[PDB]
């Protein structure tokens, strides 16, 4: 009924699929040490 | 399924997850890089 | 309405979660790698904390030129 | 000095006299509905 | 001659044209295929 | 030439204020109904 | 009715061209002698002591000033917070030299503004109307408590209290940065995006609004003509508001509900500029801005600097020269 | 009639979630990039080669710290495209040498045209007037004038905006010291059009608020609203009553009240820019030349003027050298001006 | 002649203010 | 309307108001220079700029 | 409150208008060297 | 460069992983707007 | 000469010619000092 | 103090122009019939 | 200043004759 791929997807996941690989990066940093 | 997994279980669980990993970047602040120390 | 499923609908579906208790930690944890591993720095060109001074330098590498700016910032990765 | 003091002493206590046995003058029922 | 900026420019046309190309190219492909129901 | 420096604002006012007024009495009685 | 009667009936009258109420009666002297006293000072009081150094700073037209230039200058340091009305001073030479005037007008103005908000409840409570407006003004009143009041409280001096005068503002909000690091501090920020995000908001409101007029006037009159005073139709169309401005962004970040919209209007700049008062309240007791100043460092321990510090090499060059004949000891306390 | 370009207009106009239109071609592409950038700058990218700075969470910053950073003063004026003469398609040295700044900066600026595009053609279609875009030049003048115009007439990128939040901060103070900017009418304005803004923005909402009439049972009282009800929804006659008795004047006019709106705003960020416009060329409201020829002239003669030049002197001599490190300023303890003790 | 102006300027803005209160357009309710 | 000697010779320059060629008439060509335009002012844009350095030009007082 | 029946419309015609330009100018052009002195 | 395949590995596994999961209503959809 | 059809009246309310002469009055007060200098 | 001898004239001038012109305005819309 | 000032007010006399001449109130006959 339904459509799962739209524009709305694309845009959605243009920003979901960064944000959460940024989010892993910038945990990672809280790590480092000098 | 549409509707098997109740929004309000769904959205505590997602702030949860938003306190965790501001809470890991707060303590961030205070140890390695960026601590002053 | 304007015709895409509902938000609501769709992030308390079973089917969502089947495929993004997946796909959202792999984002995470390969976001987590490309700084554990190294290589955010390398394809930036962000100093590691032992690489924004030579052990004796106490001048900061600033660019001076303009065309040869690139090959300034090479000579300056040489001294290190 | 003394005699303005006293009479800006004087000025004030009138005032303030008049906000509090003004607003103790049935203040509540000063409205448009129901008085009280 | 092509000096390398000369090089870089056309590099830079070249890839400003690809760019629009394609996104027009992929554009009226989607128009095309998912039309507007209208009445006759 | 060393000229009084309230001259030019003393003509200015002089010209200016009273052709102001006979301007504002001619265009109000313009627009009066005829 | 009795001579008191008919006066509380005349002070609270719904009918009066200006409101008068009972917090007219306190607010209407307090603002008049604020205000008389103001415009004399600044235009004719001498220079005052502002630092309590025996360095007086002109503040009035006829002593040098100009518009951009002039205030009425804050009372001596020598003072501290101690009430000092004319009636303290040997004369009016001397309360003058001491910045007698700035007392007289921040006391009388801030009573008359506190009941300047008093007010407004008290019509709003004649006319039948919600309450609330006057919690509105609370966030301006407050900011003015907190610039003449609380800080010089929290400081120990209305040397140190905001100048009545557009360069001394200035000079207050320098000096506030060099001890403080306002720039830094979440409030402040806070206070920027209320009033920002106000500004923000009232052109937005506005356009909206004003592009969904509907059409009932010529092309040769002013469209305001369209909307009669008091007329029980609305006079733009909300819901063509909305079909535009929720396709601007997406629908669900749009409002459809009037009342609701209008309690963002009112509720966004509030309360940024509440915590911009607050701001200012809870530095004035030295809870300052973030300090960052070296909190980078390499391996070897070498400070590696950030705009952070680029802000503190500005605010050091604002703190050596505040005040340049004022400081005999190597710190600033207060 | 109904060849391809009527059928990719039809696809571009549909009522979808986002709406799309010819505009959404130069929009999503140059607003998806400038926020992309930015965040990419200011997680992994350094300013260590321009600036002498760490920017970004990697080196270990916070939110208030982290920017992407202008590039070196000795960049002059250069686009710094990445296939450009400086960089010369090397990713690596493009970021090191501030490519992301005028990546962002100019993405950011066909990114505004295409939304303000995108206001007046979601306008046309929807059939109101485009007062909307309209209001949006305001933006789009702040950050021409800001971005663009100001490093444009300074010697280079390097003394535009850095984006980010300390990094505008110490744009603020740097206008403070060097420009004097505090004192230029065109700020002022532009302040009293924010302020006004504002004030306009809180007295607005909170007078229709506490002006309602009761259209519902419910304490709470948004639910006694309808969108496609004709009836306004709070009193004007009582609004202007209450205002007309506490202020001395009142709206009247519910269109020239939400015009004023707009109006108040627009206005003021324009002024600023015009300001802004005339620093680009150091053209400053830095003195009032009759306060200085009597400061000079009179070491007894002070006012908030000359109190707020000498901060201004501190400010340039503390924080030049380290502000502006293609200068190489030396300036030895004995030259740095300070008052006494501090 | 500067505080002479200053004061001009603002003193027309205070009378103009007690004709914009009292000489007011009266507001009249209409349709 | 009062005819004149000069508005009698103009008349045929101030006549066609409305007349339109069919459908999209030469909108193809206008945009082929339009697009050649933009690449022009792209390049005086980038010498200017010192983006595109082209022998023998030296953008320079020197030159 | 009731009009004021003493209120009459006020006149300037166009000859009137250039006769007291006419005036006002002459004058000025007259007195101004005595202004600048 | 290995950095490169050790960090994209997660990536490329989730998005087979969602295929996988959605084709049987991908291609329904794709052959219903053809 | 036949009148010319597109003359139209003009207008200035009350309320506009004080709003006006705010504005002028306000921009004079903050100007002025940068005109002295 | 030893300010610009224009700065007189500039803001009479600035003040009393528009001023003029909204008073010519306003006096003849209020002769208007009605 | 003042030779401006004067060649001002003497162009405006000139612009005044012109107005009035031209664009006088027609004498009419009634
Ligand atoms: C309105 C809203 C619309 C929406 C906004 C749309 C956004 C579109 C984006 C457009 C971006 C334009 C980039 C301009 C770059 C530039 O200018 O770059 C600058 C270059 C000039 O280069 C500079 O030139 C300087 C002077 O050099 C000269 O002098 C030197 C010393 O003597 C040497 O002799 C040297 O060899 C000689 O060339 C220095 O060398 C600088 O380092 C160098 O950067 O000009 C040039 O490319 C071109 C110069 C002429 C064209 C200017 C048109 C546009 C700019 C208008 C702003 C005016 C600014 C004035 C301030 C007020
Ligand atoms: C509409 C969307 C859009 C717009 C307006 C821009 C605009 C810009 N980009 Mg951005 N970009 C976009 C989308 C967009 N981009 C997308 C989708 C990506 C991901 C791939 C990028 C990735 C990107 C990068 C990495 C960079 C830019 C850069 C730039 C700038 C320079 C572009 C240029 O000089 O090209 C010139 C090309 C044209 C103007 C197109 C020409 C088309 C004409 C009309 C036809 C003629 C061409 C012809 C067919 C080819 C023949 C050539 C032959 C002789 C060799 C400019 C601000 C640079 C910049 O920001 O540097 C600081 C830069 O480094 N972009
Ligand atoms: C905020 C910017 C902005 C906005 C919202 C508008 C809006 C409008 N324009 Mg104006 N225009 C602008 C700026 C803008 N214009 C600029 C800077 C120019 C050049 C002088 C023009 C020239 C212009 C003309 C001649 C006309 C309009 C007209 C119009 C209207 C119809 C839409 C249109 O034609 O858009 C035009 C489209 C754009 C402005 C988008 C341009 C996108 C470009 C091509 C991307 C280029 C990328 C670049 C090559 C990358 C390299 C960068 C380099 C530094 C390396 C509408 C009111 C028409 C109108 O009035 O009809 C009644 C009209 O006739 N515009
Ligand atoms: C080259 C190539 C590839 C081209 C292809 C381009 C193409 C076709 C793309 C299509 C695919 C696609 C969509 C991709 C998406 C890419 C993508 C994600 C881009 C992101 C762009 C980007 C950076 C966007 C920034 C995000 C953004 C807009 C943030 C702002 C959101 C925000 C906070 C909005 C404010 C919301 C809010 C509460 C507003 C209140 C304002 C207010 C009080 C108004 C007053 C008011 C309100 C009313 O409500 C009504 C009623 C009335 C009366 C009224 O007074
Ligand atoms: C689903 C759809 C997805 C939508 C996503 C849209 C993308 C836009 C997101 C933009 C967010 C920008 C904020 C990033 C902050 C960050 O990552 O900090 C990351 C930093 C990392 O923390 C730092 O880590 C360093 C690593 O070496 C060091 O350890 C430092 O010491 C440490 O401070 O965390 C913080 O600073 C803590 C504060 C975070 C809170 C930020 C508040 C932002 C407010 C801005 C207003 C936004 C508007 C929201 C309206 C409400
Ligand atoms: C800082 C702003 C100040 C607001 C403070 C108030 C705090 C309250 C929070 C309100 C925030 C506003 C969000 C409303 C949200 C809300 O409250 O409504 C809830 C709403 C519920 O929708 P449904 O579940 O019904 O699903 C939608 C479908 O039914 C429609 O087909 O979900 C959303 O709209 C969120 C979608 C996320 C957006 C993802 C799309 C991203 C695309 C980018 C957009 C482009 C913009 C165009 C410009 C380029
Ligand atoms: C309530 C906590 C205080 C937070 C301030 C928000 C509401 C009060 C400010 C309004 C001042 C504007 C002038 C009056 C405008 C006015 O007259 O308002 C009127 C509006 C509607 O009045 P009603 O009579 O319908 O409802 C109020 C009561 O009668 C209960 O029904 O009141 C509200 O919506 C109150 C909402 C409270 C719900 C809690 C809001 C919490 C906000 C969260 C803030 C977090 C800050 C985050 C920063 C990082
Ligand atoms: C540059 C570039 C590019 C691109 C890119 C991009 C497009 C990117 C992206 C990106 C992205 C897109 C990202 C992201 C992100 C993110 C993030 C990082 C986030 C976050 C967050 C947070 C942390 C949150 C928080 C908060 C808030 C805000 C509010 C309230 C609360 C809280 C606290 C929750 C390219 C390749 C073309 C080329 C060249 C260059
Ligand atoms: C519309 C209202 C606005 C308010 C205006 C304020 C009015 C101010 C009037 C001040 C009156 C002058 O006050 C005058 O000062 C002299 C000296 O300076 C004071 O001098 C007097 O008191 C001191 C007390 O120690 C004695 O030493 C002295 O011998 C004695 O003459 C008196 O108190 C008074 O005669
Ligand atoms: C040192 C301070 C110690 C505090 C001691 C505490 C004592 C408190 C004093 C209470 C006396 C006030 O008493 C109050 O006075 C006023 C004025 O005469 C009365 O009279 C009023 O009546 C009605 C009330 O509806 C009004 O409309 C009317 O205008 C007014 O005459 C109030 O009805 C009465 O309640
Ligand atoms: C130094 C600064 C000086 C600034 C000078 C600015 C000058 C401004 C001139 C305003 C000109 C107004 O011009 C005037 O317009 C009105 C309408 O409004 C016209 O009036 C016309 O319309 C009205 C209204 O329907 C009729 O009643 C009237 O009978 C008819 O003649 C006048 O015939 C014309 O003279
Ligand atoms: C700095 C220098 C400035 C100097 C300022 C000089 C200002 C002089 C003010 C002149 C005011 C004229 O006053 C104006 O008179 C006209 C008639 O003439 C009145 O108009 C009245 O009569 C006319 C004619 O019967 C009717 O069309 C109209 O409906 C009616 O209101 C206006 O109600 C009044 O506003
Ligand atoms: C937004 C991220 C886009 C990724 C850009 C491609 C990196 S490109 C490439 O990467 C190498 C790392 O191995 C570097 O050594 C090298 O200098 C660099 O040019
Ligand atoms: C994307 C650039 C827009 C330029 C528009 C030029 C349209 S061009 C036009 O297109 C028609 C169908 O759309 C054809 O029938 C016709 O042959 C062609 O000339
Ligand atoms: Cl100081
Ligand atoms: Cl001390
Ligand atoms: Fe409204
Ligand atoms: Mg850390």
């Amino acid at each position: 009924s339904y459509p799962i791929f739209t524009v709305r997807w694309v845009a959605v996941h243009t920003l979901a699929v960064p944000t959460i690989f940024f989010l892993g990066a910038i945990a990672a940093m809280q790590f480092i040490q000098r | 399924e549409g509707g098997r997994i109740p929004l309000w279980i769904v959205a505590t669980v997602a702030g949860m997850g938003v306190i965790v990993i501001v809470g890991l970047f707060f303590y961030g602040a205070y140890a390695g890089l960026g601590s002053s120390l | 309405t304007t015709g895409e499923r509902p938000f609501s609908d769709i992030i308390t579906s079973v089917r969502y979660w089947v495929i993004h208790s997946i796909t959202i930690p792999a984002l995470f944890i390969a976001g987590w790698l490309f700084v554990s591993t190294g290589l955010a720095y390398d394809v930036f060109g962000t100093p590691r904390p032992d690489s924004y001074y030579a052990q004796e330098q106490r001048s900061i590498p600033l660019v001076t030129d303009r065309f040869e700016a690139k090959q300034q910032v090479e000579t300056f990765l040489e001294q290190l | 000095m003394e005699t303005l003091k006293i009479t800006v002493y004087i000025v004030v206590t009138f005032f303030v006299l008049l906000f509090v046995f003004g607003f103790l003058s049935g203040d509540p029922a000063r409205n448009p509905k129901r008085k009280d | 001659t092509i000096t390398p900026s000369l090089k870089g420019f056309f590099i830079g046309l070249l890839s400003g044209a690809v760019v629009l190309g394609l996104t027009f190219a992929v554009l009226i492909a989607i128009s095309q295929i998912d039309k507007v129901q209208r009445s006759l | 030439m060393e000229v009084n420096q309230l001259g030019l604002i003393a003509t200015a006012l002089f010209v200016l204020v009273p052709s102001v007024f006979l301007i504002i009495l001619y265009v109000q009685t313009e627009s009066q109904q005829k | 009715a009795n001579l008191w009667e008919r006066f509380c009936n005349w002070v609270t009258s719904t009918d009066n061209r200006l409101y008068v109420g009972w917090f007219g009666v306190i607010m209407i002297p307090t603002l008049l002698a604020a205000t008389i006293c103001f415009v004399i000072a600044f235009i004719a009081a001498p220079p005052v002591d502002i630092d309590g150094i025996r360095e007086p700073v002109s503040g009035s037209l006829l002593y040098g000033n100009n518009i951009i230039t002039g205030a009425v200058v804050p009372s001596s340091n020598a003072i501290g917070l101690h009430f000092y009305p004319i009636w303290e001073a040997a004369s009016l030479d001397e309360w003058l030299y001491n910045g007698g005037p700035y007392q007289l007008i921040i006391f009388h103005f801030l009573l008359g503004a506190s009941c300047y908000m008093g007010r407004q409840w008290e019509l709003s409570y004649r006319l039948g109307m919600r309450p609330w407006i006057c919690v509105a003004y609370s966030a301006p009143l407050a900011s003015a408590f907190a610039v003449f009041l609380i800080y010089p409280i929290g400081q120990g001096s209305f040397s140190d209290g905001m100048p009545l005068g557009i360069s001394g503002t200035f000079n207050f909000m320098i000096v506030f940065q060099a001890e403080h690091n306002i720039l830094m501090h979440p409030f402040h920020q806070l206070g920027v995006a209320g009033v920002f995000g106000g500004a923000l908001f009232c052109a937005m409101h506005g356009s909206l609004v004003t592009s969904s007029l509907i059409r009932e006037t010529t092309e040769t009159e002013s469209a305001n003509y369209g909307y009669k005073f008091g007329q029980e139709e609305e006079t733009y169309n909300i819901v063509a508001a909305h079909g535009y401005f929720g396709r601007l962004i997406f629908q669900y970040a749009s409002f459809n509900n009037s009342r609701s919209l209008h309690f963002f209007l009112a509720a966004w700049p509030v309360v940024g500029v509440w915590f911009a008062a607050l701001g200012i309240s809870t530095m004035a007791f030295n809870l300052n801005g973030f300090n960052f100043n070296h909190s980078v460092i390499d391996a070897k321990g070498n400070v590696i600097n950030t705009w952070a510090d680029i802000i503190n090499r500005a605010n050091l060059g604002m703190e050596v020269m505040h005040e340049r004949n004022a400081h005999n000891f190597p710190l600033d306390l207060a | 009639e109904r060849g391809w370009f009527d059928i990719l207009d039809d696809w571009l106009k549909r009522d979808r979630f986002v709406f799309v239109g010819w505009s959404g071609i130069l929009l999503f592409p140059c607003a998806y990039l400038a926020l992309g950038g930015w965040l990419t700058g200011t997680t992994f990218v350094t300013s260590w080669y321009t600036h002498g700075l760490a920017s970004s969470y990697l080196e270990g910053c916070n939110f208030l710290t982290v920017a992407v950073s202008t590039p070196a003063n000795s960049m002059g004026h250069s686009l710094l495209l990445l296939w450009g003469p400086e960089a010369q398609g090397d990713f690596t040295r493009w970021c090191q040498l501030g490519g992301l700044w005028t990546f962002i900066a100019l993405h950011g600026a066909f990114g505004l045209i295409g939304f303000m595009l995108r206001q007046f053609e979601i306008a046309r279609l929807v059939g109101v007037r485009p007062y909307n875009a309209i209001a949006f030049s305001a933006p789009i003048a702040v950050f021409v004038s800001v971005f663009l115009i100001y490093p444009l007439g300074q010697s280079s990128w390097f003394f535009a905006p850095s984006f980010g939040v300390a990094a505008i901060f110490r744009f603020l103070l740097f206008f403070q010291g060097f420009h004097n900017w505090t004192l230029n009418p065109f700020h002022m304005m532009g302040v009293a059009g924010v302020l006004g803004g504002a004030l306009l923005c809180a007295i607005h909402g909170a007078t229709v608020e506490n002006t309602l009439f009761q259209d519902g049972e419910g304490a709470s009282t948004f639910r006694a609203f309808n969108p496609t009800q004709a009836e306004e929804t709070y009193s004007m006659v009582t609004a202007n009553r209450f205002w007309s008795q506490i202020f001395g004047i009142a709206f009247s006019n519910k269109r020239w009240l939400h015009f004023f709106m707009l109006f108040v705003p627009v206005t003021g960020l324009w002024m600023s820019a015009i300001g802004v416009v005339g620093l680009a060329l150091n053209l400053r409201s830095y003195d009032f030349i009759s306060q200085e020829i009597r400061a000079a002239e009179d070491p007894e003669f002070e006012t908030f003027y000359t109190k707020n030049l000498l901060l201004n002197e501190g400010i340039r001599a503390w924080m030049a050298p380290q502000d502006q490190p293609h200068e190489n300023f030396v300036f030895p303890e004995e030259v740095l001006p300070r008052g006494n003790a501090l | 002649m500067e505080t002479i102006t200053y004061v001009f300027i603002f003193a027309c803005i205070i009378a103009l203010f007690f004709f914009a209160i009292f000489f007011r357009e009266p507001p009249r309710i209409t349709k | 309307a009062r005819r004149t000697w000069l508005g009698d010779i103009l008349r045929p320059l101030n006549s066609e108001y409305g007349k339109v060629a069919p459908g999209w008439g030469t909108t193809p060509l206008m945009a082929v220079f339009m697009g050649l335009f933009l690449v022009f002012l792209l390049i005086i844009l980038e010498i200017y700029n010192s983006t595109l350095i082209l022998d023998g030009v030296n953008v320079s007082w020197k030159a | 409150m009731e009009p004021n029946p003493n209120r009459q419309p006020v006149e300037l015609n166009r000859t009137s208008l250039y006769l007291g330009l006419l005036l006002i100018l002459v004058l000025a052009l007259l007195f101004s060297s005595y202004f600048f002195n | 460069d290995w950095r490169v395949l050790v960090v994209l590995l997660p990536v490329l596994l989730a998005a087979g992983w969602a295929v996988r999961n959605i084709l049987p209503y991908a291609v329904k959809q794709v052959q219903k707007l053809l």
